[PDB]
């Protein structure tokens, strides 16, 4: 069921959208009466899958990597953490990055336009024995 | 001296046992060294193997000289 | 040919601009799926930045913890880097202007922290030297923010420890098709967006939590989010003057193709000369 | 060259010149071509590898630059490492420190240059060699005094 | 042979309604597969285009090889 505009929003685009008249899930707090007509409130979601009646009676579930969500009166729109920042990691991670740079660590785009491309480039840049041939 | 350009069918037959023995390595080079100098014509396209293909191929390219007045022992 | 060496060499050439043809080509489709990809990244970080004010009016009358981002040591900094070649020569754009920037930092001589990220400004300061902390590399054209997660929390520390005051961010862009932002960024900002901060937030938001953490790592969202669309853009600029570069080179060859017609153009007057020289002279 | 003139030529002279279109199509105050001629009086004990040393030198980044011509050529000089713009470099200026006033320019270049004393050329020749200014243009290695008139050029100039 | 590179004065001026008019379309089709072919591998993915032409002409082109020996009906 359509009601107040949800949206679904992530960070490199948008996840998804649309009016939900009810939004079924348990929010971070608790259980989270899908409705439409609640207050402007704050929120945010662990990952998992929310039926919600969205538009015309279009109910459904929808896993979720853990995220944040909130309303602005009347405002609907969701955020999805594309997953919760790794706890350490990230930071643990960081020591990598930080081996990382302390033991280098390196990565590259290979296309075989780029690799091909090499090939022709020793290969084709190689084998120019006219390169003594112009003067002055 | 251009070698390997330089061809000459004589050879180190006359190369004595050691000299018969240890004179090996040479086109090598020849090929490695100047192998190892293929890698040049993409810039920045070596290999730490290569490189010691150069460390031997370049490096003991360094190694060999004969002077304007060589006598060899 | 020419003389055997002018053709099989301006062939070569053929074989050269024909392949740098194939190279506009490619770094073309590179381009455009380069940019086209590269604009994506804005919507949630839009998001934060908006809200973010918008509460941080009524909200703002909390706490910033970050609102010195860093405490005053270093004026921290940030690298990326290639993972491919053929884009273009920010290496010199914003490696040159990144080498400024360093001087000015000397100039302030307080310290500063910078982080490799990409493979070449990774060989660059690597090579340029400078601190960085930690060292990312080529991601290739997928920038992803949990990729960025070890490197987030790499540099999370000493700007969460107050380390790396300010900061600087350097990032590439195409600043149109054409024109291509490389960018650098005093980063360690206080970020310091109070615009929907103006308005006390009019829907009274009930929240949760209280504001400031999510200032923390909602605030890594909004940023970080950025910095994808960021280096996207910086692959928009990239595979762009791949392409140019790409074209340019399969245009050089042919000059050459021209002297190479001098040589069996000419020389090929001059081997008809000699057939007429021994022509009469063993035709005596 | 295969002009017996020229070919046979090569026989009888001690030491081989050029006056060429080369150092004119560099535009260098000398217009001749010298990089082939021999001095066969240069004994490396004779010249010292001051003299020596230096000239290797001078067959090597001859060769430098020479071949950083080829792929420059190609892609431009971008794909170089930095190095070749170090030989470049000291061959813009140094190459161009070779030019030199001579007095009798005064005639064909209205202006005379200057005698230039060797001992100065070892000296400077360590200077770029040293690339001890390195600030110096080309241009004030064009046509260059000595080092330090090319230096009191690097002042001024 | 090299395709058309063969150039005759005649040609189809003695082919016939299925000759002339049906078989038309040959020689600059070939130059396609050929040509489709061309780009493939520097720059990549050819599309159903080529795809579907240099191979569709390479599949055809496939069928044109007629041994030593073979008369044609």
């Amino acid at each position: 069921a359509m009601t107040y505009h949800l949206d679904v929003v992530s960070a490199e685009q948008q996840m998804f959208s649309g009016l939900v008249e009810k939004i079924q899930v348990t929010g971070s707090e608790g259980e989270l009466g899908i409705y439409p007509g609640h207050a402007p409130l704050l929120t945010a979601i662990k990952p998992g899958m929310i039926r919600i009646v969205k538009q015309h009676g279009h109910e459904e579930f929808i896993y979720l990597s853990g995220g944040i969500l909130e309303v602005q009166p009347g405002n609907v729109t969701v955020l999805a953490d594309t997953a919760i920042r790794g706890q350490d990691l990230d930071e643990a991670r960081a020591m990598e990055a930080k081996r990382k740079a302390e033991e280098h660590i390196s990565s590259s785009h290979g296309d075989v336009d780029y690799a091909q491309a090499s090939a022709e480039l020793a290969k084709a840049i190689a084998q120019l024995r006219v390169i003594e041939l112009t003067k002055k | 001296v251009n070698p390997g350009i330089s061809v000459s069918r004589v050879g180190g037959a006359a190369q004595t046992k050691i000299m018969k023995k240890l004179s090996g390595g040479i086109r090598t080079a020849l090929a490695q060294y100047r192998e190892l100098a293929a890698f040049s014509q993409f810039a920045s396209d070596l290999d730490d193997a290569t490189r010691n293909q150069l460390d031997h191929g370049q490096k003991v390219t360094e190694l060999l000289k004969q002077k304007q007045y060589a006598p060899m022992s | 040919a020419g003389a055997k060496d002018i053709r099989s060499k301006i062939a070569s050439v053929q074989n050269t601009q024909k392949i740098t043809k194939a190279m506009e080509m490619v770094a073309a489709s590179k381009m455009r799926k380069s940019q086209d990809r590269m604009a994506a990244s804005r919507p949630y970080a839009e998001t934060m930045r908006k809200v973010i004010g918008h509460l941080a009016h009524g909200n703002l009358e909390y706490k910033h913890p970050y609102l010195e981002d860093r405490d005053v040591k270093r004026v921290g900094y940030l690298v990326v880097s290639t993972d491919r070649g053929l884009a273009g020569g920010l290496n010199i754009n914003l490696f040159k202007k990144l080498l400024a920037e360093m001087k000015t930092w000397t100039d302030k001589g307080v310290q500063a922290d910078l982080a490799m990220i990409g493979s070449k400004g990774v060989s660059f300061f690597n090579s340029v030297g400078g601190n960085v902390v930690a060292q990312v590399t080529g991601m290739g054209d997928n920038p992803s923010l949990s990729e960025l997660i070890g490197p987030v929390k790499v540099m999370l520390q000493a700007y969460d420890e107050g380390r790396l005051d300010k900061l600087y961010i350097v990032s590439n862009k195409f600043i149109n098709t054409m024109s291509q932002v490389p960018t650098i960024s005093q980063l360690l900002p206080l970020p310091a967006s109070d615009d929907d901060d103006l308005k006390h937030k009019s829907w009274d938001y009930l929240y949760e939590p209280d504001p400031k953490a999510l200032l923390d790592t909602l605030l890594r969202r909004y940023v970080e989010s950025q910095v994808y669309q960021g280096v996207v853009e910086n692959l928009a600029s990239e595979q762009a003057a791949r392409m140019v570069a790409m074209k340019a080179a399969t245009d050089n060859g042919g000059s050459l193709i021209k002297e190479l017609q001098l040589v069996y153009n000419k020389a090929r007057q001059a081997s008809i000369t000699q057939e007429l020289t021994e022509i009469v002279s063993g035709a005596a | 060259l295969t002009d017996p003139s020229p070919a046979t030529t090569f026989a009888h002279l001690d030491a081989t010149v050029v006056l060429s279109r080369q150092i004119a199509s560099l535009g260098i105050y000398p217009a001749v071509d010298p990089l082939d001629s021999t001095s066969r009086q240069l004994d490396p004990l004779v010249v010292g590898q001051e003299h020596y040393d230096t000239a290797r030198g001078v067959q090597s980044i001859l060769q430098r630059y020479q071949e950083l011509k080829d792929i420059i050529a190609i892609l431009g000089m971008d794909e170089l490492s930095e190095e070749d713009k170090l030989v470049v470099a000291r061959a813009r200026k140094i190459q161009r420190f070779l030019s030199q006033p001579f007095f009798v320019a005064e005639v064909f270049t209205g202006s005379p240059g200057k005698y230039v004393s060797l001992k100065d050329t070892i000296r400077g020749f360590k200077g770029i060699m040293e690339g001890e200014y390195d600030h110096l243009p080309e241009q004030a290695f064009y046509m260059v005094g000595s080092i330090e008139e090319a230096v009191e050029k690097a002042k001024k100039l």
